[PDB]
């Protein structure tokens, strides 16, 4: 049975905002389309063209040359330098000669663009560019890494190379599958959606090929299974963004200039959808490589094998002979017996260590050197220090910064709820719902077919309880929100708080 | 996509061994610009099933390399599939197996004609025959590119071999 | 209970529009009053009409201080005049330009993001087809934004071009003005599923017209399996304001009268889609059906699972053969009990291709696998040409007419959980062979009747109902 997408009715129009010369209204999603229901292929907002007068204070003029399309305020010292500073069209039109368009061919830092794009921390996806990492400040910071002539962007404070480490795999044992969500439960926001200190970017969340990780590991929930986890880490570069006066991306600049001062969720929502909710002030670039062995306890305890056996046997593939079938009952996981699955997950350098090799075929040889090169040329953001988007909205770029900042703060609150997968109706068979926009799709555990994942080879699977969305706060008699575990409660099975309260 | 006739009873065993690349008929980006840059190119062919193991030996940056490809079975005796963006369709069009061979290759809908030989001098009537064949393959006399006649790689060297296989 | 067949009903031709100088053309249309349902006789004529015309008086020039192309009315900012880039399709922005030096940004050396053209096409939801371009996939308008390719390093040879090299030419892909963001997904262990089906119809069920190329094998001597996977190689987001439209669309859009005319606007919709894409994912599908001789299977001592298993290794995938090998001929196919294989492959540069192979090329030639979208008319608010309010209300008006006129619910009832299909002006039914009537004659049906007409106002409010268990709302309010 389909569920059709449904949005609320239109919010009361806003009164004309002076600068935009416009009014806005929006709708909000009450029900996501699901199970091939009818989707929401129309806009969740409108804008009307207006007429008032109320005074509007523009920006402090512009000293330098104004860009024709992007409306950036480049310094005249940047006209005809062979750079696209108007980033982009032309500080570079109508130039008789070019000055200092170098005798030195330059690469950009590899993957640098990614670090300039904003990030949805609620969903972990990368979005539109917020930072212009292709903007040199007229400067030319040449940087040499592993025999390549690189060019540092004005924004970047630092991008230091890291001395190549070791394929040292860490190895973590686990008994219950439950105990195994310490590897896969990867947020924790402090006031103003701030987060001090580096954290593993669990990119794979509602993300996208964490969706084959979830298919593969969730089938081991009726946990007769025991889990060994292998993980190695390659840091290749540390990155640090300038503390301030940053060069915003021109696309981001223009959209922010477009936002109203009257608070209107619809416009601020769009902003977060295109640009995310945070950006990157610090990062470890590199690569992971993780694989996990899933073992049937019983069949393991009938070859007379122990976790120690495997744990310690994994330091190569307690100094006795493991490498029996403890290596072949592994090699022949896919005809013979005992090893339930070997699940691999590689972040950074994902070229051809994937196909024919790393992923489900062999575990891992000394093709870690090979993967080591590839990371070097395609590193991933592994660790990150973040900042809310509103910290980019400053007075020197923006009229009314103060208001726009406050407006973004409140909307970030509304947004967090609106993008959460708790609005999604339950799948069955223990599957995972994921919200994207207004549609909602089920991630099914291997062994489950159909939307809602209700077709399966196993009966009365323990269904794990899941939450519906937090209720609205009862505002300021002293605030508390409630939550029910109704959104799939356990039919024969089994977290977080049901109630939560904020000082008001 | 475009289709013409393979060697009657094409015989991989007879076609085996070393061939010298003599000329390419084509219009790729490369062959117009870095044209002056063609390396001497030697093809080593050996039968394997209805497929054909093909080694190409040539210099990169003045080191001899060896590329190992697999000219896999199309299900048609004489046609071969090979595979980066594109799909390589090889056709053995014409060959005595003792002196010359004409190959076609289609990628992303586009033809190229290759001429190979067991030794140089190639014959001129053979060059003509291949010229005549390109000017009906719908490429121009300026779109023929004659490769070097010396500089052929002996053997590639275990560290320096591409293994597309 | 054979329903009484129905004759096709078309309205009268509307009165001809006035003539149109910039092509000397008259237009008229008529409406699908009633399609022919059961053995109703066709209605021969078409629903659009036109006529050479020559009462033309004059023949959009609107481009204030901006540059304008010859006979596209695309407005260009004057700095894209002679900049080493075709920003008009006339080329008239790079024209007459003798002594003019031009910066490179070492950028036009690169290809566009893979899929750009597919992503700029409109989309028609009634037919699920692609319309013509809505965005200009190839307008850069002075931008030089690029998307980095991790794989650009791999050493590669290239037999056609006799080129051996690492691939500096696909280190970056150029991102056109109309794209806010475009990110590559690392190819992950994308799991290939495997299902086995008793008979053609049980296999149709999962899906719901290779259904046609399959009603050759419903003979219960045929079992079936399928190989399915979906892959994402990129996520992308289209720009929301200052959208540059495909010049072709720009033409059509200008050639629209401000006085409502259904036929004009329907023709437009027809050409450019009911919707356009605001964003999505790039990638593809590697899909195969195996058609199997049942008795021949059993005779070799073998199962469907076994045949799927050998088939998978001739592709290189994971979840007698004394002639199978690759499964490269009818003879070899047959041999191992395989009657036919059907390629559902979408994306990648019909026959059979390996997985390692298809997966190395998909990044470079993907389809739009997933996508958000919005009605065609919502793009008018979002363009550089600025306001176009008459044009847009007109286009909204016609879209709601068009999306009712041609909806397949108008195709009677189709019993047997049978699918009703509207084609041209005739309704048919694709209820697979198990009932036989024109509407197909134990498990029950359910299916919504068409939305009725807007019931005229009770206090500025209209209602609209329907009936048949059918799911969703049976009533709405406008
Ligand atoms: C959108 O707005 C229209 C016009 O006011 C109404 O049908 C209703 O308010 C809806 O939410
Ligand atoms: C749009 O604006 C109108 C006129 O100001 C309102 O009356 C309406 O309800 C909506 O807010
Ligand atoms: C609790 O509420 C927060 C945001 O309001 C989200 O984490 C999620 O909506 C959950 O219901
Ligand atoms: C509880 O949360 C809702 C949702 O944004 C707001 O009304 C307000 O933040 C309140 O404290
Ligand atoms: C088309 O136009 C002609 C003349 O008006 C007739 O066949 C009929 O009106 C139809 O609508
Ligand atoms: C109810 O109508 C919906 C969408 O209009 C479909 O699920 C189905 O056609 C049913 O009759
Ligand atoms: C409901 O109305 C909509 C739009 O007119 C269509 O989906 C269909 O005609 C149905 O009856
Ligand atoms: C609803 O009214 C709309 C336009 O206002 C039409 O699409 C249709 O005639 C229906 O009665
Ligand atoms: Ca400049
Ligand atoms: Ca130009």
């Amino acid at each position: 049975m389909p569920i059709d997408c449904e949005l609320s009715s239109w919010s009361s129009w806003t009164t004309c905002d002076p600068c935009q010369k416009k009014r806005y209204r929006y709708a909000y999603l009450l029900q996501p389309s699901q199970f091939h229901g009818e989707p929401c292929n129309f806009s969740d907002k409108e804008v009307e063209d207006c007429v008032t007068n109320r005074p509007c204070r523009s920006q402090v003029r512009c000293e330098g040359f104004v860009c024709a399309q992007t409306g950036r305020c480049v310094n005249r010292r940047l006209l005809c330098n062979g750079d696209n500073d108007c980033g982009d069209q032309s500080d570079e039109a109508n130039c008789r000669r070019i000055y200092k368009k170098c005798q030195h061919e330059m690469d950009q830092y590899w993957g640098i663009g990614s670090l300039a794009s904003g990030i949805n921390l609620f969903t972990n996806s990368f979005e539109g560019p917020v930072l212009d990492h292709r903007y040199y400040a007229g400067g030319c910071s040449p940087h040499y890494i592993l025999n390549t002539r690189f060019r540092k962007p004005y924004n970047v404070e630092s991008y230091t190379p890291q001395t190549q480490g070791k394929y040292e795999f860490i190895l973590k044992e686990y008994e219950s599958y439950s105990d195994f969500e310490r590897n896969v439960t990867e947020s924790g926001f402090s006031f103003g959606f701030k987060i001090p200190g580096i954290f593993e970017l669990g990119i794979s969340s509602q993300s996208d090929r964490g969706k084959h990780y979830i298919r593969r590991t969730k089938r081991f929930s009726h946990t007769k299974s025991v889990f060994l986890h292998a993980r190695s880490d390659l840091e290749v570069a540390h990155y640090k963004l300038k503390p301030r006066s940053l060069m915003l991306h021109y696309e981001f600049l223009q959209r922010v200039k477009r936002l109203p001062l009257e608070y209107s969720y619809g416009e601020y929502r769009d902003l977060f959808r295109d640009f995310g909710t945070h950006y990157i002030t610090e990062a470890v670039l590199g690569g992971i490589y993780e694989y996990t062995l899933v073992m049937n306890k019983e069949a393991m305890e009938r070859g007379d094998y122990t976790l120690n056996n495997v744990h310690a046997c994994a330091k190569n593939d307690s100094v006795g002979k493991c490498r029996g079938i403890l290596n072949e009952i592994k090699d022949r996981n896919k005809r013979d017996t005992m090893v339930e699955d070997l699940v691999v997950l590689v972040r950074g350098g994902a070229s051809e260590h994937i196909t024919t090799l790393a992923y489900q075929e062999l575990p891992t040889a000394d093709l870690m050197q090979e993967w080591g090169d590839a990371v070097q040329y395609n590193p991933a953001i592994i660790k990150v220090k973040v900042e809310p988007l509103y910290e980019l909205v400053t007075a020197t770029d923006f009229a009314y910064s103060s208001t726009v900042r406050q407006n973004m703060k409140q909307a970030l609150e509304e947004f967090q709820k609106e993008v959460s997968s708790c609005h999604c109706a339950p799948c069955q068979g223990n599957g995972v719902p994921v919200l994207k926009g207004s549609r909602c799709d089920c991630i099914c555990p291997v062994g489950s077919q159909g939307l809602a994942c209700e077709v399966s080879y196993r009966k009365n699977t323990p269904i794990d309880g899941k939450w519906n969305c937090w209720s609205n706060w009862s505002s300021c008699s002293g605030r508390r929100k409630t939550r029910q575990r109704q959104c799939n409660n356990p039919p024969p099975q089994n977290s977080g708080p049901a109630s939560e309260t904020l000082d008001c | 996509i475009s289709t013409i006739q393979p060697k009657a009873n094409f015989d991989a065993q007879q076609f085996a061994g070393t061939w010298l690349l003599v000329a390419v008929g084509s219009a790729c980006r490369f062959l117009q610009e870095q044209g002056h840059r063609a390396e001497a190119t030697t093809l080593h062919v050996a039968p394997q099933g209805t497929a054909m193991a093909v080694s190409t030996f040539r210099k990169l940056d003045g080191i001899c390399w060896q590329v190992r490809q697999l000219y896999g079975d199309t299900g048609v005796l004489g046609r071969f599939l090979l595979q980066a963006r594109g799909a390589v369709h090889v056709v053995v069009a014409e060959t005595d197996y003792q002196s010359f061979a004409v190959l076609y290759l289609e990628r992303a809908g586009q033809l190229s004609v290759k001429l190979y030989a067991r030794s140089l001098p190639v014959s001129d009537s053979v060059l003509s025959g291949f010229e005549q064949r390109v000017q009906e393959a719908h490429l121009t006399e300026d779109q023929i590119f004659y490769f070097p006649k010396y500089g052929f790689c002996e053997a590639a060297d275990q560290f320096h071999v591409l293994d597309e296989v | 209970a054979t329903p009484a067949a129905v004759t096709c009903q078309l309205s009268n031709w509307s009165e001809w529009t006035d003539c149109f100088p910039c092509q000397d053309k008259k237009y008229r249309h008529r409406s699908l009053l009633q399609p022919n349902k059961f053995g109703g006789t066709i209605c021969s004529g078409d629903i659009w009409d036109q006529a050479s015309c020559s009462s033309s008086t004059t023949c959009q020039a609107q481009c204030g201080q901006d540059f304008q192309c010859k006979e596209t009315g695309r407005c260009l900012k004057r700095h894209l005049v002679c900049n080493g880039d075709q920003d008009c399709l006339d080329g008239s922005d790079e024209d007459d330009c003798e002594d003019v030096r031009a910066i490179d940004e070492d950028c036009s050396q690169y290809e566009p993001i893979p899929g750009s053209q597919k992503a700029a096409l409109g989309y028609n939801i009634l037919t699920q087809e692609d319309a013509q371009s809505v965005y200009d996939a190839s307008y850069y308008g002075g931008q030089c934004e690029t998307v980095y390719n991790g794989e650009w390093r791999e050493l590669r040879y290239d037999s056609t071009c006799e080129r051996l090299y690492y691939g500096d030419d696909e280190k970056y892909f150029r991102k056109p003005y109309n794209f806010l963001k475009y990110h590559f997904e690392a190819l992950a262990d994308t799991g290939i599923s495997s299902e086995f089906y008793d008979n053609a119809n049980d296999l149709l069920s999962k899906v719901k017209s290779f259904l046609n190329e399959l009603n050759k094998y419903n003979e219960k001597k045929f079992i079936f399996t399928r190989i399915f996977t979906k892959v994402q190689t990129a996520h992308f987001k289209m720009r929301k304001d200052d959208i540059m439209l495909d010049e072709g669309m720009l033409q059509s859009l200008m050639e629209l009268p401000d006085q409502y005319n259904y036929g004009m606007y329907a023709k437009f919709i027809n050409d450019y889609g009911t919707h356009y894409i605001t964003s999505g994912s790039m990638g593809g599908i590697y899909e195969y059906i195996l058609v199997i001789d049942k008795a021949k299977m059993e005779s070799l001592g073998i199962t469907s699972r076994d045949i799927t298993t050998c088939f998978g290794g001739s592709l290189g995938i994971q979840y007698h053969c004394k002639k199978f090998g690759g499964g490269k001929t009818e003879r070899a196919r047959k041999a191992m009990a395989v009657e036919d294989i059907i390629s559902r492959v979408r994306g990648g540069s019909r026959s059979t291709i390996t997985y390692r192979s298809w997966g190395r090329s998909l990044k470079y030639n993907p389809v739009v696998i997933d996508f958000e979208m919005q009605p065609i008319h919502e793009v008018l608010r979002h363009t550089s040409l600025g306001p176009l309010e008459a044009k847009r209300q007109n286009l909204r008006r016609a879209l709601d007419q068009y999306l009712m006129e041609f909806n397949a619910c108008r195709c009677g009832p189709c019993f047997n959980n049978g699918v009703p299909i509207l084609e041209g002006t005739s309704c048919r039914c694709q209820c697979r062979l198990g009932s036989l009537g024109a509407a197909c004659e134990a498990k029950a049906d359910g299916s919504w009747s068409c939305w009725s007409s807007w019931s005229v106002c009770r206090a500025g409010i209209q209602e609209r109902r329907r009936e048949c268990s059918c799911p969703g709302r049976k009533v709405q309010t406008q």
